[PDB]
């Protein structure tokens, strides 16, 4: 299998691949999250460079992970689908093994763990 | 371990007419994939206008027939040469079979003749003695191949009258001896094609008020 | 077990080993398998020791009673009594017996009665677990009308090989000679027959 | 216990003059218990018809499997599969499970769209092809069907005569089988028209 | 096989199917599963046909001999007992028999279930065979003591039909019997195929079946 | 219930125009061991019948004694024992068949397959089979064991049906029987080269031939056969 | 099943009956038991019918590819070796019992193969339930230096013995002749001694005899335009 | 965990399932709910070998809930039943099959129709107006064959169901401790708390 | 024919016996009386293999009735139980034993005492204050061990018996269709027609 | 089956019958049980025909590859390859093989490999179902350094008796002679050896 270490330290102690991944996020459309006293609102930018778009079927920026948790993002769209799918599988896996839905913090910790894993595994970016 | 039973194949067929009766059976005798005889009679004239065939294990079949023939002989001795009616013979055979309830004659038996009103009669037995009168009965190896055909062509089952579309059945008109013999021959010719134990020859015994007559027909020898 | 009976010019000789086993253990290494059922009618026993002893005892009784009424029985008559017991009780017996005897009229005769209870009159007979290994040797080396000394050598050599290859056979080689002269017992020890 | 006789059922196919016919009963059961009287056993992929007897789960599984394969065949070949080709596909697919087979008795029926030649074929559970000219039988009353077909059948029957022959073969065979019946369907197939008829029969 | 029998106001009904199978093969479409012991006694039959036929015809011999000796008709209780005692002789031997002895005597109509085990049960309703569960459902929900002879005959007929439809080893035709104090009365042979469609239309039942 | 110990293989027979022929080898096998080479398995009864027996030899010897006793018993108080009231093939067969079926019915069979060959008083050919189960059948050709599988096919090429019997001479019949015995020697592992053959003719009576051998065998082609596929040397 | 193989002067011939059975029932009355491995290498199979076909196709496929790779005509020893190694590997679970025959640049060959993977060489062979009937005939009439016509006769006579005397065999005789320096000639239904006699009656029904509940047209065509 | 019945009426599907759970010779529970909600308008009852039943049911539930979230859409009862059948057909040829029989009662919101699917552990699927597993049908089908109409109300379906349970309680040797009854219709799934 | 209980109180013996009879998967009867009166003051209940139970019971009954007529005297419950035990001990080494377990409830008129004997099919006899056969004791004995007194009235015995039946009805997997209860005292044998 | 290999002065000779049975049916009466694995290394096969053919083919392959790399293999080396296959796969094989070969250095050598996969170097070896009947004959008649003609007579006489008594053995007697002179095949027909 392809085992090449893509994410590695540089002389100044930086992992450039992780930092360049942040530049991809900088390029992505703006997403904002604001929590009130009894709610949370997720706002998302849609770049108007793309008209003639079918808004019914185009992937929405906010995704339900479970009936009580949502996920929005900024960066590579294709990358986000992999994290969303994994999160959704983990949410059902938790309900099945522990008989409670995930907490928001637990779900976050899982997704963040997947992202971390992809910064020190061989053959992946 | 000793297996006292065996299977000699063969297939038999009894049909009751309005004033006659036929009992037919192939003449092939077998064990496993071998042929013992291409002509070994299986249907017998037992006297008093009664014909009989014990199909299955030949040794038990020969013993049962031998005993019934003997029972006819002693019925004459004991009851002033009275004729043994087909219904009385049937009941007697029940008791011959059930005397071995715990070591049965491995045979399916059929007798044919005329009842006391002169009408055609066929009686069918299981190995242990249950019996009942019937109009049409195939027994033995290819019984399952023949009986559905007879249900259709003798009793006109599933046949309705054109134009009515399933509202009016085909009427149950009586068959002549010549018509029955055609159905018998076609039954055995068809069985011979799809059943390996059926073939070689076909012997038919026809019973009327005039007596017992025989007819023989060749079958495929493969 | 290795047993044999061989007819020759002057009569007949029975031969046998002396080993009886219970599995791989030799329960008796000096067994006498040459059994007397009448003065000049003996037998060689193979199979269940219990069965062959019980049979031989019954036969001895029958021939003793026969003799009291009808005089000396023939070897054929003795074999018939053996057969009658072995055949009629075949389901409950495991006995392989060779019957050998001397008449003046008939001379030396040998009958073998295998497991089923059948009878076979032969010039010579071999039986027992060790007999399998000497079918070839015995067939090649047997001759009719041998001398006493030749017949003793034939039996000695034959059973020597049977003993050599069969673990169930061994010990000494016993022999009984049946002639007009009388009854002679012979014995041959390992140091004698092993070097053949 | 015997997987080929738990659910019961029968299929029969016949050739006629420029036509073929395929028919089946509608029973599905759990041994003695009758469960459904609407369990059709004949399917079609384009103009090729497939009847399947045996274990019901395998009947359903194989239908879905051959639908899958014939749909891909069509996308790649840019044409519908023919009966002769499909017959080989059924055989191949069954034999690939040689030591863990589907407990079925398939029957193919159809007319080659190019030659116009009628075609029928039968298989054992592991793929052996029986390509008969006259008729094919399958199911728990195959013995009964052999007896009916062998006597009732005659070659070069016209579509509407073939219908009566195959219908009477099925019906009377099923009425001598405890595990078959509860309704029946007959397909009459011609080069560019197919008629499907549900038969009236005893419901015991 | 499916057999039933029940007691009611004006006697006892006895209804049976007519099928016999040898595995999946239907060996007989028309067997008589009711045995006419005598003009006042009936016996249904389930299990081995031979055992039922033989022992119940032998029971008839005993019932006739009883009448000749005592100059009086045997009771249903005594008749059922003679039969159960025959079974107990061959206890363990392998007999297979399940039958309802139906009759009318001094105590009124009588019904006894008897099997190969030697079991003998008195009761108002019984059903035996591979299709008895289906028949019990129709019987239990529609049975009253206050039934008319006409309705009772239909009930036993309809209950067999229910079994004939669902049970693979039950069918062929339905045989009806009505037992009175003056003796039993035969109420015919009814093809199930024809009866099913007839009942479906008139009654509205079997909606799921297309006709 | 038992098991056969010392056994005899095939017995073969056929009808011809004026009588019957029957044959059987002289071997008494003990499993795979070819133990006894001088066993006569064809037993004549009078001058009109020969009983051929395969299977268990101890049971064969028992049957042999029954037949010998039958002849003795028939002669008792019988002035016509060597004439009109002599034993017929049909009498002998029916007796054996009665015994065989009775023994199987007591679950203690005579482990045999028997063919009774003979000629009746009226000159009719008699040929019928009976075995340990009491099963009986008659045919123009009859054979037991391996003979049923290998001999019958060859003998049936000569007499395929009843109408072929008058067309078949004793020379042709004997030739077919002798060829069949050779084929059995090629292919039956429990057969021997030595055999006996009996002819019962309505004119020339009973001809019993002992110490026959299988001859004219083909073995030369074996020299060219090498290896089991690829080997050339 | 009855199948035979017979060597002769300038080649080899194989033959077989045409009956296929499922127990005591005849599934196909005109089965094809002669299989082609390559143009001049044919085999006949007894035992499990799907196995004799499948294994003959597989080895035939690989033989064809081998022939293309080596630019040489296939050899019988190649088919033999590939068959036996395949059958041996499956320990008899592939119930294929074959008689393999053919001609190649090396000459003419005749072999038999058992399901466990053992092979045999011979001038005459027989396999199947009717092999004993067939071998009886072969042992009675075979000789060295047979002609083509004598071999076909002997082969078909051996199959006939099985047809008539073995219940597992029947119907017709198929033959294939493989002669050196010639095309192999496959003679399907070489003999037809078991044609069914005419029936006593015609069982063609009157139209409208069968009761019908519903009728409908089945759409076999694709989704239509417009 | 032996008795499960289903009946599809005019506008709803009704599932009745026994309450008993037996370990050895002792009844451990008499209030067990042998059912799982796969989606808002799809209910599955189950019966078979101990353990396998719940494990299989919950596994199916998780998969349908996963699909619902991914597509933001409820699968049709037919689609769900096909998924379930395939899983059982897959399972029967596994090393250790899941010995589970199910009834799937769903209301199709697209077609506005109730639907009842019967699937046994082999993967034998049938769509029925009424169904059962094991021996349950032996006692109840004669009543259902007689009384059932396709235009029955929910209340009439419940009355016919009561008659089926009464017949079971009379002629069945085992005590199954009554049934829990649930109704599936256009408004979703609800439990009949008095039966 | 599985469940039979017995309890000996102050002045009477109470026998409770189930009403169910099952053939195959169907309950044939729910009113079967699994008991025989051996003498005016001696009652025997029974349970075991089908057929054998009634045949044995009636055979015993006939013998005790024969003794009663011959001697014009009623045998004591102890004497009857010993006779019955010997017959079963005799039977267990027979070719085909009678697979029958019994409880014998009797009132001894000489001693003015109720007596309960428990005898299994092997001929194992024990005199007890309360007894049962099969698994019946597994459910009921803990209640009887707790609540039973030897000075209980007939009414208290019936109340304790009701509690035993209620526990059986709760924790037993089989439906035995309630029990028939009979009381044996100085005045003879009578049946409690409401239980 | 009856097979044997015998060393003599000039080399070694292998012998065998030609009968292969399926029960009591002789499936092949002209079998060649003398198998070549190398120019002057042959083997006698007994047991499962499928197993012994598969083994012999693998051995032939190994020795062919050995020869291409290291030159002509020894008879001991050939026996070792046989043993390795027979021992490591003893659970799934039924093979009784005798290996015989001729070197110029070692001359004639015989190795027997019975069921278990053990190896035994011997002056001569017998195997197969028919060998049981000639253990006595062979032991009595074998001599070391016999002539070619004597060794042929010894094998012919031995297998003659094995065939005589063993039903599983029969047909022709095949022989292969391995010497410095080359490889010679011999065959003896029933009419020749039966009259011995
Ligand atoms: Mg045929
Ligand atoms: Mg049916
Ligand atoms: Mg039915
Ligand atoms: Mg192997
Ligand atoms: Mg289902
Ligand atoms: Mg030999």
């Amino acid at each position: 299998g392809y085992d090449r270490a893509l994410s590695i330290f540089s002389p100044d102690g930086h992992i450039f691949q992780v930092e360049y991944a942040l530049e991809a996020v900088k390029r992505g459309t703006c997403a904002v999250g604001v929590k009130g006293k009894n709610c949370v609102v997720l706002g998302c930018e849609r770049r108007s460079t793309l008209k003639l778009q079918d808004t019914r079927i185009t992937p929405s920026k906010v995704s339900k992970i479970d009936s009580h948790v949502v996920l929005s993002f900024s960066g590579l769209n294709a990358d986000s689908r992999i994290l969303i799918e994994k999160a959704r599988v983990e949410a059902q896996s938790h309900r099945l093994t522990l008989e409670d839905p995930v907490t928001v913090e637990y779900l976050t910790r899982y997704v963040a763990g997947v992202q971390q894993r992809y910064t020190q595994s061989g053959g992946v970016r | 371990q000793f297996n006292p039973y065996g299977d000699n194949g063969g297939t038999i067929l009894g049909i009751a007419g309005e004033d006659f009766a036929v009992l037919a059976g192939d003449t092939r005798n077998i064990t496993d994939y071998s042929i013992n005889s291409r002509y070994e009679p299986k249907v017998f004239d037992c006297g008093d206008n009664i014909v009989m065939s014990a199909n299955g294990f030949a040794a038990d079949g020969d013993a049962l027939v031998k005993r019934f023939k003997n029972s006819v002989k002693w019925y004459h001795f004991d009851h002033n040469d009275k004729k043994l009616s087909i219904n009385s013979a049937a009941r007697n055979i029940q008791h011959l079979l059930y005397s071995r309830r715990f070591f049965p004659y491995y045979v399916y038996n059929i007798i044919a003749g005329l009842d006391e009103d002169g009408k055609g009669a066929v009686y069918s037995f299981d190995p242990v003695g249950s019996y009942q009168r019937e109009q049409c009965r195939a027994g033995g190896a290819a019984a399952s191949l023949i009986m559905p055909f007879l249900d259709n062509q003798v009793n006109f089952k599933n046949q309705y009258e054109p134009g009515t579309n399933g509202k009016v059945k085909k009427p149950l008109k009586y068959l002549s001896v010549e018509e029955v013999i055609k159905l018998v021959r076609d039954s055995f010719t068809s069985a011979t094609e799809r059943h390996i134990q059926v073939g070689d020859g076909l012997e038919i015994l026809i019973v009327t008020k005039d007596g017992v007559r025989k007819e023989f027909y060749e079958l495929k020898r493969d | 077990t290795s047993i044999m009976a061989v007819t020759f010019k002057d009569g007949v000789i029975l031969g046998a080993d002396s080993r009886t086993t219970t599995g791989a253990y030799i329960a008796n290494r000096v067994t006498d398998k040459l059994t007397r059922v009448h003065d000049k009618i003996w037998c060689c026993r193979s199979g269940s020791a219990a069965d062959t002893q019980a049979i031989a005892d019954i036969v001895q009784y029958h021939l003793e009673l026969y003799t009291s009424q009808y005089g000396t029985p023939s070897t054929e008559t003795a074999a018939s009594v053996f057969k009658e017991l072995c055949y009629e009780n075949k389901d409950n017996l495991t006995a392989g017996i060779i019957v050998a005897g001397y008449d003046d009229k008939n001379k030396g005769e040998v009958y073998t009665i295998p497991l089923g209870g059948s009878v076979h009159k032969l010039p010579y007979a071999i039986a027992g677990s060790g007999s399998t290994f000497i079918y070839g040797y015995c067939d090649k080396n047997f001759r009719e009308n041998m001398s006493k000394e030749e017949t003793v050598d034939f039996i000695k050599h034959s059973l020597s090989q049977a003993i050599k290859w069969d673990g169930s056979s061994g010990g000494v080689i016993r022999m009984v000679v049946l002639t007009a002269a009388g009854v002679e017992r012979l014995i041959f020890y390992p140091d004698e027959y092993e070097q053949l | 216990s015997d997987p080929s006789s738990i659910n019961g059922g029968i299929v029969v196919a016949m050739t006629g003059k420029d036509c073929v016919a395929i028919a089946c009963d509608l029973r599905l059961g759990s041994q003695s218990l009758g469960v459904s009287n609407k369990f059709e056993k004949i399917f079609h992929y384009g103009h090729v018809f497939l009847g399947i007897t045996g274990l019901a789960t395998d009947v359903t599984t194989l239908n879905e499997m051959f639908r899958y394969k014939t749909n891909l065949y069509k996308l790649k070949e840019e044409r519908a599969i023919e009966p002769e080709t499909f017959t080989q596909l059924v055989s191949s697919s069954l034999y690939e499970r040689r030591f863990g087979p589907y407990f079925v008795g398939p029957v193919v029926a159809g007319i080659n769209s190019k030659s116009g030649k009628p075609f029928i074929a039968g298989f054992d559970l592991i793929g052996c092809i029986d390509e008969a000219k006259d008729f094919i039988v399958s199911g728990t009353a195959s013995d009964q069907l052999f007896g009916m077909c062998e006597s009732l059948y005659e070659p070069n029957l016209e579509p509407e005569d073939l219908f009566e022959t195959i219908s009477q073969a099925l019906l009377n065979a099923a009425d001598r089988d405890a595990l078959s019946g509860w309704g029946a369907v007959v397909y009459i197939i011609k080069k560019d028209e197919v008629v499907k008829r549900y038969l009236k029969m005893r419901q015991d | 096989t499916t057999t039933l029998a029940f007691k009611f106001q004006h006697g006892v009904i006895a209804a049976v199917d007519s099928r016999a199978s040898a595995g999946s093969y239907i060996s007989a479409l028309r067997v008589n599963k009711v045995i006419e012991i005598n003009p006042y006694l009936l016996g249904t039959m389930s299990g081995c046909a031979a055992d039922c036929q033989y022992w119940e015809r032998l029971l008839a011999k005993e019932c006739r001999l009883y009448y000749l000796r005592n100059g009086e008709r045997i009771s249903v209780s005594a008749a059922s007992k003679l039969l159960s005692n025959m079974m107990c002789q061959y206890r363990g031997m392998g007999l297979s028999m399940g039958s309802m002895i139906c009759g009318w005597d001094k105590k009124g109509p009588g019904l006894y279930y008897v099997d190969e085990h030697g079991t003998r049960l008195s009761g108002n309703m019984f059903s035996t065979g591979s299709g008895n569960t289906y028949a019990y459902g129709v019987l239990d929900s529609n049975y009253k003591w206050d039934l008319s002879v006409e309705d009772a005959l239909y009930l036993g007929k309809r209950s067999i039909l229910a079994a004939a439809h669902r049970d693979a080893y039950s069918g062929g035709s339905v045989n009806l019997y009505h037992v009175t104090e003056d003796g039993w009365i035969y109420h015919g042979n009814h093809d199930v195929g024809e009866l099913f469609w007839k009942v479906k239309e008139e009654e509205g039942s079997f909606n799921n079946v297309i006709g | 219930t038992q098991q056969p110990i010392v056994t005899g293989t095939s017995v073969i027979s056929m009808k011809y125009d004026n009588g019957v022929i029957i044959a059987a080898d002289n071997l008494g096998s003990y499993g795979s061991l070819l133990r006894f080479n001088g066993v006569e398995r064809l037993i004549p009864v009078g001058d009109n019948t020969v009983v051929g027996i395969s299977g268990d030899i101890s049971d064969m010897q028992h049957i042999e004694r029954l037949l010998k006793d039958l002849v003795t018993e028939n002669a008792y108080d019988n002035p016509l024992a060597d004439a009109e009231e002599a034993l017929e093939p049909s009498y002998i067969f029916e007796y054996l068949a009665t015994v065989m079926y009775q023994r199987r019915s007591k679950m203690n069979p005579l482990w045999n397959a028997i063919i009774v060959a003979g000629v009746q008083s009226n000159g009719d050919q008699f040929l019928r089979y009976v075995n340990l189960l009491g099963v009986t059948y008659s045919s123009p050709t009859l054979a037991t064991g391996f003979g049923a599988h290998m001999a019958n096919p060859l003998l049936r090429k000569v007499v395929d049906r009843e109408s072929d019997i008058p067309k078949t001479t004793v020379q042709v019949a004997e030739e077919a029987i002798v060829n069949a015995m050779r084929v059995l020697y090629y292919r039956d592992a429990r057969s021997s080269r030595n055999f006996s053959l009996a002819i019962i003719d309505k004119n020339t009576g009973l001809t019993f031939k002992k110490n026959l051998q299988v001859e004219n065998m083909k073995w030369d082609f074996a020299k060219d056969i090498k290896g089991y596929g690829t080997q050339k040397i | 099943t009855t199948i035979v193989g017979v060597k002769f002067n300038n080649g080899v011939v194989i033959a077989a009956d045409t009956r296929s059975t499922q127990g005591p029932i005849v599934a196909d009355k005109n089965c094809a038991k002669l299989h082609r491995i390559s143009p001049k290498i044919w085999c006949a199979g007894a035992g499990t019918a799907a196995d004799t076909e499948a294994v003959t196709q597989l080895i035939g496929s690989n033989i064809e590819l081998h022939s293309l790779y080596t630019s040489r005509e296939p050899r019988v020893v190649s088919a033999l070796q590939m068959l036996k190694q395949h059958l041996f590997k499956y320990q008899g679970h592939i119930g294929a019992y074959l008689i393999v025959a053919g001609v190649d640049p090396t000459g003419s060959h005749l072999f038999s193969i058992h399901a466990h993977g053992s092979t045999d060489v011979g001038y005459y062979l027989s396999l199947g339930s009717g092999s004993l009937a067939a071998m009886a005939v072969l042992e009675s009439h075979w000789k060295q230096d047979l002609t083509k016509e004598e071999a076909i006769k002997l082969a078909s006579d051996a199959i006939q013995a099985g047809i008539w005397n073995d219940l597992g065999s029947g119907s017709n005789v198929d033959v294939c002749v493989m002669e050196i320096g010639k095309d192999a000639e496959y003679l399907r239904n070489y003999l037809t001694p078991n044609v069914r006699e005419e029936k006593q009656k015609s069982y063609k029904f009157p139209r409208g005899t069968t009761a019908v509940l519903k009728e409908s047209i089945v759409n076999i065509c694709d989704i239509q335009e417009e | 965990m032996d008795i499960i019945l289903g009946i599809r009426v005019q506008d709803s599907v009704i599932l009745a399932s026994s309450k008993a759970v037996t370990r050895g010779i002792s009844v451990l529970k008499d209030s067990d709910d042998k059912t799982r909600q796969l989606s808002p308008h799809t209910l599955m009852s189950f019966a078979g070998e101990a353990g396998d039943t719940v494990q299989f049911a919950e596994y199916i539930q998780a998969n349908i809930q996963l699909y619902s979230i991914r597509e933001d859409y409820e699968l049709s009862p037919q689609a769900v039943s096909s998924f379930v059948r395939q899983e059982l057909a897959k399972s029967i040829r596994s090393r250790r099959p899941y010995q589970v029989n199910v009834l799937i009662g769903g209301y199709d919101k697209k077609k506005n129709k109730p639907e009842l699917y019967q699937i046994d552990y082999l993967g034998t699927k049938v769509e029925l107006p009424y169904g059962a597993h094991g021996y349950s049908g032996f006692y109840t089908f004669s009543l259902l064959d007689h009384h059932y109409r396709p235009d029955m109300t929910t209340e009439e379906g419940l009355d016919l169901l009561k008659l089926c349970v009464q017949e079971l309680e009379k002629r069945m040797p085992m005590d199954f401790k009554g049934v829990i009854v649930k109704i599936v219709d256009k408004d979703g799934i609800r439990q009949v708390d008095d039966f």
